[PDB]
């Protein structure tokens, strides 16, 4: 009650207080069963890429995306993500991927 | 979706395209657990204010 | 209660005037040792009047009473100097 | 249509013509007012921070703004309590409902509480209770239960009804004084300006007219189902405000999404403050708008409840001289009945029915001395003058007891020669 | 206890002001809570965003303060109207209204000034020591049904008397105390009793 009134002194009556007495004790993580590394097709390592007038789009489905291997494989000069932060991106699930 | 709270089981039926659901205030009314197909909805640790 | 569950006060069958408005017909006070007591509404004292079509009640004595009635009039006049607030 | 001002009526003014009513009608008029609104409270933590991990820090930054807003909502809710306390708690002395006996030949079975019913509501109160009709907890807005439940409010109304029937105005003034009901009605006729013999000569007619008016109110209330519309409007406004607020939860408020969970999941805090602050600042501004709409509604219903409290203390407790305040016409009494989020009034009032023209004079000169009526006006049936009270035609012979002598006959304008009887 | 109601108003007033002081303490999403710091460590062209964020939050707190004051002002305005009505009806004049100027029949009142308020000292009549009596609406004598003019008909059980409604001052039934109207058969509750004429 003192925290809500922001005063050590409290008068007689009934008060409604903001509820933050509960503290988190554990963290649980639930993601679907997919243990398969992504059939990227080595899209990053592909011998021939698409021309810019006819750009190739590839569907990505039913895998677990790991970018740690890609960073080890090659150093990327430009890595700009919009709408999703570059950090904690590995925590998040992605609905549909069209590279 | 990341959050803090308790998780309560429920038997809310869902449409075929989306197992996940949204409430009328567009809050997540229930999100289906990935491994277990049982419907599980978020309930706050804080109930109606004391 | 209909409002909810009250923990930390003892309920009394005796009825007293409301000090703290718990709600749903419940109110609390601090009384004797000294502790928080909870009670239902004291709607008032129970007085029975007997209607009869040939009876009448007339007082035989008068009491002159002086009663307090405390009414607010005004509060503290508050103003703001604008620029030194928004700018400092 | 061009809005109709009213029925066109003409008054034929003349310096020697009077119009005196000869018959009367006792009428009951239904007046509905609100007392209190459904109390609404806000869980600040839930609305600003529903299941958000970093929102505790946000609660430190913006929670105080909500805490002030909550204080305002708390104030509104607590004010609503005095509203009921300013209406149904004028007299705290609670009186037992007497057994049903003869009340001047009058019937009060509908307005009095039913002992057979487990609830203390009367039959008319049951009709109003039924006629009035009527996720948020997850949203973070909650409804506070009333301090005074409907049962004890009905008990207060029943106690005030019993006091008004059995004691007149004296139950408020300390210890009550048991009185016959016919004597109270006669004394209220004396308050209006009608002599006491008029009631006791015409007791059965007034009783039948009151019973017929009560029956007309009974069926009309059930059939029209439109009188309670004003109370329903207040319930509808509360339902609208809530529904519009939970619809304002739905929009994305010029951010990435309308869900803060996806905002926390997709973004990382340094670029996430922008989105989360737009979201919670818009939510707090919507809360601020809600408070303002509630404030003007609270003021509106407070003014209405102050009017209802004045109708407690001036119409119900005793006769009010003010005209067009306590019902329509000369006010005899008013019966208060509780209602869902409001009160309803049955004003028993007096209306003149059949008027007649008469020839009138301001004074009578008999023996060179001017006579003026102590009460009432002078009328003429054509041959012999009479003195009568203003609101009823009761002819009386002019006596020295009826009139007082002052002045002389020449200075007064419009005096007529007539004899004055002396017993 | 009586003065507590006024003190509450002052506390309510003080509470509101206290919040605004704390409301200036919050950064409201800015990098620093104090505006001198955001002026000192930032060049203007992106600093105006932090500036109008902070002063927008401060202004927001200001219009909430204004609203909270307006509802309190409304409560005060209503109380002020009540107090002015009490002045113009209970003090300067006598009020026939009951429970408007105090419990019981209102005789008069004394106003007394109070810090941010007023108190009303109501001098009032209270009946006490009530007594049963047997009553009739009218008295028949010589075929004439006399009705009481300024009182009630009561009986000690031996003789009938006329007295006042709020005090027991019995008087003998005379022709001056009553008025003659109608006949005795039409009235219900008629009681035979002689009327003594002076
Ligand atoms: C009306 O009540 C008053 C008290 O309120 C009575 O005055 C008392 O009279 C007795 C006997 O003479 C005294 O012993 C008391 O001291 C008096 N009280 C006060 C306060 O002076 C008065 O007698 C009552 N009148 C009647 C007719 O019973
Ligand atoms: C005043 O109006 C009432 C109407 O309420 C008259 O009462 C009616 O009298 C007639 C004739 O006796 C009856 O047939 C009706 O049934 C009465 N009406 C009711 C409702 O009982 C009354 O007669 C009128 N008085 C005068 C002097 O004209
Ligand atoms: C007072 O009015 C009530 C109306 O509710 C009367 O009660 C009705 O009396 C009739 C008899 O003619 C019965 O057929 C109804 O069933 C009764 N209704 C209820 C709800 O009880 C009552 O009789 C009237 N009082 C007097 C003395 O006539
Ligand atoms: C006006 O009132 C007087 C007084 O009652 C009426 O005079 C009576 O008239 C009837 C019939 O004409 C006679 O039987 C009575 O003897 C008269 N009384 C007296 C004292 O003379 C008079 O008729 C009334 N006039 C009108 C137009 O109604
Ligand atoms: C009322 O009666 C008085 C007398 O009692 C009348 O006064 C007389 O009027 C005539 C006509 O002007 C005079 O000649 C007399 O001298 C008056 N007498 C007195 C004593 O003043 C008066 O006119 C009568 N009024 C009406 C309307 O007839
Ligand atoms: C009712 O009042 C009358 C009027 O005072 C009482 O009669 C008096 O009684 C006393 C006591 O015997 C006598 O001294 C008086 O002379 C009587 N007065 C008259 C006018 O007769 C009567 O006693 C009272 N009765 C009761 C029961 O109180
Ligand atoms: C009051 O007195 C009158 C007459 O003095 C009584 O009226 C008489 O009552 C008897 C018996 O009921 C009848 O036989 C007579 O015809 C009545 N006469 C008249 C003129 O009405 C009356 O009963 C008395 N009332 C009481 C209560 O004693
Ligand atoms: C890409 O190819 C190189 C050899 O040219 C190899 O060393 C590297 O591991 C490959 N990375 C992957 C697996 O994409
Ligand atoms: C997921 O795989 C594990 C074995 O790795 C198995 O034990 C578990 O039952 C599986 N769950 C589902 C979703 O079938
Ligand atoms: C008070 O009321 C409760 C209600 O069940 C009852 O059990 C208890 O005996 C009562 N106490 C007294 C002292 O009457
Ligand atoms: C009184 O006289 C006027 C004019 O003669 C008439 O219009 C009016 O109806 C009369 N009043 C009554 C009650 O008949
Ligand atoms: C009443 O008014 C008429 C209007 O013509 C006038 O002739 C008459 O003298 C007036 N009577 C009185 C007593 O004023
Ligand atoms: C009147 O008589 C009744 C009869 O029992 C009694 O209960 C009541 O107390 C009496 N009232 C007074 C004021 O004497
Ligand atoms: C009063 O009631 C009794 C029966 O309780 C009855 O005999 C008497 O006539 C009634 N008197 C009046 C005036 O109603």
């Amino acid at each position: 009650t003192k925290c809500t009134l922001k005063s050590f002194t409290v008068e007689k009556g009934i008060y409604q207080t903001s509820n933050f007495r509960v503290q988190p004790t554990e963290s649980i993580v639930r993601f679907p069963n997919i243990t398969n590394l992504c059939p990227f097709g080595e899209v990053f390592n592909a011998t021939r890429f698409a021309s810019v007038y006819a750009w190739n789009r590839k569907r990505i489905s039913n895998c677990v995306a790991d970018y740690s291997v890609l960073y080890n494989s090659a150093s990327f000069s430009t890595f700009k993500c919009y709408g999703v932060s570059p950090t904690k991106l590995n925590d998040l699930c992605f609905t549909n991927v069209y590279a | 979706l990341t959050g803090t709270g308790v998780l309560t089981e429920s038997n809310k039926k869902f449409l075929p395209f989306q197992q996940f659901g949204r409430d009328i205030a567009d809050t997540t009314d229930a999100v289906r657990d990935p491994q277990t197909l049982e419907i599980l909805d978020i309930t706050p640790c804080s109930f109606g204010g004391v | 209660t209909r409002a909810g569950c009250l923990i930390g006060a003892e309920h009394v069958n005796n009825s007293y005037e409301c000090d703290i408005p718990i709600g749903a017909g419940i109110c609390a006070s601090y009384q004797t040792s000294q502790s928080i007591i909870a009670y239902t509404m004291s709607l008032g004292a129970e007085n029975s009047v007997a209607y009869s079509n040939n009876s009448i009640a007339i007082p035989t004595n008068f009491t002159i009473s002086v009663t307090t009635e405390i009414l607010p009039v005004s509060m503290t006049k508050t103003s703001v100097d604008c620029t030194m607030y928004i700018c400092g | 249509y061009t809005m109709s001002l009213g029925a066109e009526n003409s008054v034929a003014y003349s310096n020697n013509s009077i119009a005196i009513p000869t018959n009367f009608t006792i009428s009951v008029t239904t007046e509905i007012l609100p007392v209190s609104m459904t109390k609404t409270s806000v869980d600040c933590t839930m609305y600003i921070c529903g299941d958000s991990t970093e929102c505790s820090n946000l609660l430190l930054q913006y929670g105080s703004f909500c805490t002030q807003l909550n204080r305002a909502l708390t104030g509104i809710a607590v004010e609503q309590d005095k509203n009921t306390q300013e209406v149904f708690a004028q007299v705290k002395q609670i009186y037992k409902t007497p057994p049903i006996k003869d009340f001047g030949g009058f019937n009060f079975s509908q307005i009095l509480p039913d002992p057979s019913k487990p609830s203390k509501r009367s039959f008319i109160e049951d009709l109003l209770f039924n006629k009035v009709t009527l996720a948020q907890k997850f949203n973070g807005l909650t409804v506070l239960p009333p301090l005074l439940t409907d049962e004890m409010i009905a008990q207060y109304t029943s106690a005030l009804l019993a006091g008004t029937i059995t004691s007149g105005w004296t139950f408020g003034a300390g210890a009550a004084l048991q009185i016959p009901f016919a004597m109270q009605m006669a004394y209220r006729f004396n308050g209006i300006g009608v002599t006491q013999n008029v009631l006791y000569e015409n007791q059965k007619l007034i009783a039948n007219q009151f019973n017929s008016a009560i029956g007309k109110i009974q069926d009309s209330l059930s059939s029209t189902a439109s009188a309670l519309g004003k109370l329903q409007d207040v319930v509808n406004q509360n339902a609208q405000a809530l529904n519009t607020l939970v619809k304002q939860l739905s929009s994305n408020f010029g951010a990435i999404s309308s869900v803060l969970n996806d905002i926390l999941s997709r973004l990382d805090p340094p670029e996430a403050e922008v989105q989360i602050d737009r979201l919670i600042t818009g939510r707090l501004q919507s809360l601020q708008t809600y408070v303002t709409q509630q404030l003007i509604r609270a003021a509106e219903i407070r003014a209405s409840a102050n009017l209802a409290a004045t109708k407690m203390s001036e119409c119900v407790l005793g006769q009010s001289k003010r005209v067009d305040f306590c019902g329509k016409g000369y006010h005899l009494m008013s019966f208060p009945q509780s209602a869902p989020h409001g009160v309803v009034f049955l004003h028993v009032t007096y209306v003149p029915a059949q008027e007649k023209n008469f020839t009138t004079a301001p004074a009578i000169c008999h023996d060179g001395k001017a006579h003026f009526p102590r009460e009432g006006v002078f009328v003429s049936n054509g041959t012999h003058w009479f003195v009568t009270q203003r609101n009823f035609y009761e002819p009386q012979i002019i006596t020295t007891d009826n009139t007082f002598v002052s002045g002389n006959c020449d200075v007064v304008i419009g005096i007529v020669n007539n004899t004055v009887y002396d017993p």
